[PDB]
RNA sequence: UAGCUAGUAGGUGGGGUAACGGCUCACCUAGGCGACGAUCCCUAGCUGGUCUGAGAGGAUGACCAGCCACACUGGAACUG
RNA sequence: ACCCGCAGAAGAAGCACCGGCUAACUCCGUGCCAGCAGCCGCGGUAAUACGGAGGGUGCAAGCGUUAAUCGGAAUUACUGGGCGUAAAGCGCACGCAGGCGGUUUGUUAAGUCAGAUGUGAAAUCCCCGGGCUCAACCUGGGAACUGCAUCUGAUACUGGC
RNA sequence: GUACGGCCGCAAGGUUAAAACUCAAAUGAAUUGACGGGGGCCCGCACAAGCGGUGGAGCAUGUGGUUUAAUUCGAUGCAAC
RNA sequence: ACUAUGGUUUUUAUU
């Protein structure tokens, strides 16, 4: 499932972007999270003891777009050759398909950019891929297909990644819509919207 | 600096004529240091009240305990008043895992990387006392140094 | 009434080390100075002697070296009723690697050491840290 | 026990729920139904409540009791008779599936509508 | 269920089968089996497998591959 | 199968949950009635517990309810239970058949430990090469299955003599 | 220790000893109230005892019952009238 | 040496 709800409402429970429905509109003012702070005390009346880490694994999930089941396992084989669940966990799902077709700027959000790799549009290595989960490794080479090259929201998409933070870990290039990816992301860079203490001790808890 | 923390804080009321008030008990830990843990008590009305009263009692006790590279040295049993506590050594990262009772006297000891469980009681004014007894039978060498001789 | 000499040797060690004594005593047999000549080889206690023209006893000394108890861990493992036997590479690692193991063996009361060393297994005897 | 104890006999068994097959092993079954009347709960309340009494195959004989907005039932009739215990209502281990048989429907819900059984209208 | 049994337990002589044994008969012998549960009664495809949990352990063996039995209910075996 | 075109947002979203534990909650109506409940217990004039309503929480071609099995369960306890009372130690004496038994020597090899040759069907786990993206599946090569037998050492302990 | 069979006793009895049904319980310890026809030291006018009363008549001023058209609604043992 | 009986449910604070 992909929720097809209204989205804003989303990031201002959060108090923080989740970049959802994110390019034009959505830069400079005009998103209006964390100014609306109520008429008497911080509405926490109560509310729930647990509430981190449970909103912070909310979080990090819907910001990628990433399924509790699917969350689960990466959290399970993350741990794998000394990887670390404090480091490979977030290196995993910035390595993903659809966020690497977000990442090279074809798609403006995660949920466009998983829509190019679903349509059967998007390549790897040469052969048509549509699975968003795709792990993208130190030598893989993404790009998209002829029939897409050419669409109005993958042009305006690429408008707004040289605008983005560069993602130094691969290559592209916008004329043939074709990419690299030369390194496996590191949290000495990869940083992400949550706090050191939480998500840590991600489920059981 | 110091090292301290705060395990929990509990309602524990007082009966009275026409019905009950309400008062606070909070567990401690603080000692002397790292690796010299010392446990504080302290019941109060208000909660700052009790937390503050049980840690200036854990600023009198303390034992020092060998923990000669900040980690588990081997797997450790230890007990007290029908708590029981089993910890073995794990990988640095997110290896902090385990209840707040056994917790808290790791982290006022500098280990960050177990796997621990309790058994028997999870009373946790005693959780707290049997991983301090866990502690008094950890060791450090290498004691082929020792033992044999040169 | 008494089965087993080896049910009242290891008791002595342990309840006397508790009573801070630097000397404990017991009856004698082959097995009781087999298992303290391979203590004192591998430095657990100082010293024995044994002696007793009506019966033999044995009474070895105590490491405290400055004050503080040098065996952290003393036990028996495996009894005459339910024995332990281990295989050449089942042979333990005793306070994960901290403490040593002693196997009566075919070539006679040696370490976990000697016997892995030898590529054989057998009965487990002591425990020590 | 002791070793030898253990080595002449191990400890006895035991088995929590799935002691008694009565409904053969099943969530539900079908009954035709013997009886219809009223059960009084447990402590003084107006809360009394309908039930079927049914007679199946293997030799059990249950109560079950009836909800879901109404009763048309009689005896004959047939039902689907399910697993599950009334805690006020003594003597009643036993529910009615209102998705089959003459045992009718209920009103439609946007909330618990997953629950007893719901027709859509022409609208 | 504490005792059970009469080819049950041992010998002598025939016959039988491709071959064995009490296997099947006829006669001499009284032994044989029991608290490591004999005797009797209820239930029953078995294992590769399956699910569960960190595992131990537990609940269980459709299909699956192999093996043993059955052909409405029952007897005899014959062909090859 | 796969390729090319005609096609237009067009044909495509559920179900459970929101007093305390327990995520999200307020207002209406009912007024111990009706309708609820995993436990504490709900409903008589503010029902966060029923029915609705407006807003939230959860998962999603699924979501939910049950009679039950495994987990939580070390509360069946081998890894790993308990017997003064909370629940179990016989009111007592002797003792056959069972369990258990000091120590010096040799010897037997049932049992242990060590080394081999056979075997432990194929699927299959796990490593790993192909084939469909991942994988279910078809497999190509490995591994394990501590076992069991048959040969042969060690000669220490236990039984036996 | 309720039911069935077996064993043993002249008998009362001695022995083995469930299942269904049903509830969040049974139970050991320590802690603080309160209560007693319980304890010790003791105080109250409370008991006692030296007196005055209200209870009986007629009249007045409030509370129930009875009643009508209203005969108002509460307060109402110590703590009302 | 006056004392047997006594139906139902019952109040404070939590993130």
């Amino acid at each position: 499932a992909r929720y097809l709800g209204p989205k804003l409402k989303l990031s201002r429970r959060e108090g923080t972007d989740l970049f959802l429905k994110s390019g034009v509109r959505a830069i400079d003012t005009k998103c209006k999270i964390e100014q609306a702070p109520g008429q008497h005390g911080a509405r926490k009346p109560r509310l729930s003891d647990y509430g981190v880490q449970l909103r912070e694994k909310q979080k990090v999930r819907r910001i990628y777009g990433v399924l509790e089941r699917q969350f689960r396992n990466y959290y399970k084989e993350a741990a794998r050759l000394k990887g670390n669940t404090g480091e490979n966990l977030l290196a995993l799902l910035e390595g993903r398909l659809d966020n690497v077709v977000y990442r090279m700027g074809f798609g403006a959000t995660r949920a466009e950019a998983r829509q190019l790799v679903s349509h059967k549009a998007i390549m790897v290595n040469g052969r048509v891929v549509n699975i968003a989960s795709y792990q993208v490794s130190p030598n893989d080479v993404v790009s998209i297909r002829e029939k897409a090259k050419k669409q109005s929201r993958v042009k305006a998409a690429l408008e707004l990644a040289e605008q983005r933070e560069k993602p130094t870990w691969l290559e592209v290039d916008a004329g043939k819509m074709e990419g690299t990816f030369k390194r496996k992301p590191e949290r000495s860079d990869l940083s992400a919207d949550i706090n050191e203490h939480l998500i840590v001790e991600l489920y059981s808890k | 600096e110091l090292q301290e923390k705060l395990i929990a804080v509990n309602r524990v009321s007082k009966t009275v004529k026409g019905g009950r008030i309400f008062s606070f008990t909070a567990l401690t830990v603080v000692g002397d240091g790292n690796g010299r843990v010392g446990f504080g008590y302290g019941k109060a009305r208000e909660v700052p009240a009790a937390i503050q009263k049980a840690m200036e009692k854990a600023r009198r006790n303390m034992i020092n305990v060998a923990l000669n590279n900040g980690t588990l040295q081997h797997p450790v049993k230890g007990v007290h008043t029908g708590s029981r506590v089993f910890m073995q050594p794990a990988s640095e990262g997110t290896g902090i895992i385990a209840g707040g009772a056994m917790r808290a006297v790791l982290e006022v000891a500098g280990v960050h990387n177990v796997l621990a469980k309790a058994y028997g009681s999870t009373n946790p004014i005693n959780v707290v006392r049997a991983t301090i007894d866990g502690l008094e039978n950890m060791n450090s060498p290498e004691m082929v140094a020792a033992k044999r001789g040169k | 009434s008494m089965q087993d000499p080896i049910a009242d040797m290891l008791t002595r060690i342990r309840n006397g080390q508790a009573a801070n004594k630097a000397a404990v005593t017991m009856p004698s047999s082959k097995l009781k100075v087999a298992i303290a000549n391979v203590l004192k080889e591998e430095g657990f206690i100082e010293d024995f002697k044994v002696e007793g023209d009506t019966k033999p006893e044995l009474e070895l000394t105590l490491k405290y070296f400055q004050g503080k108890a040098v065996v952290e861990s003393i036990q028996r493992v495996s009894r005459p009723g339910l024995r332990i036997y281990k295989r050449k590479d089942e042979l333990p690692k005793v306070m994960a690697g901290l403490g040593i193991a002693v196997v009566s063996t075919s070539k006679g009361v040696m370490t976990d050491r000697a016997a892995r060393q030898a590529g054989l297994g057998g009965e487990i005897i002591c425990y020590v840290a | 026990a002791t070793v030898n104890q253990l080595v002449r006999k191990p400890r006895a068994r035991k088995v929590a729920k799935s002691n008694v097959p009565a409904l053969e092993a099943c969530p539900q079954k079908r009954g035709v139904c013997t009886r219809v009347y009223t059960t009084t709960p447990k402590k003084p309340n107006s809360a009394l409540r309908k039930v079927c009494r049914v007679r199946l195959t293997n030799g059990f004989e249950v109560t079950s009791y009836i909800g879901g907005e109404g009763h048309n039932l009689q005896e004959h009739s047939v039902i689907l008779i399910r697993g599950g215990r009334v805690k006020d209502l003594p003597g009643v281990r036993y529910h009615t599936v209102r998705g089959a048989l003459d045992c009718s429907g209920v009103k439609d819900r946007k909330q618990a509508r997953s629950k007893y059984g719901v027709k859509r209208p022409k609208a």
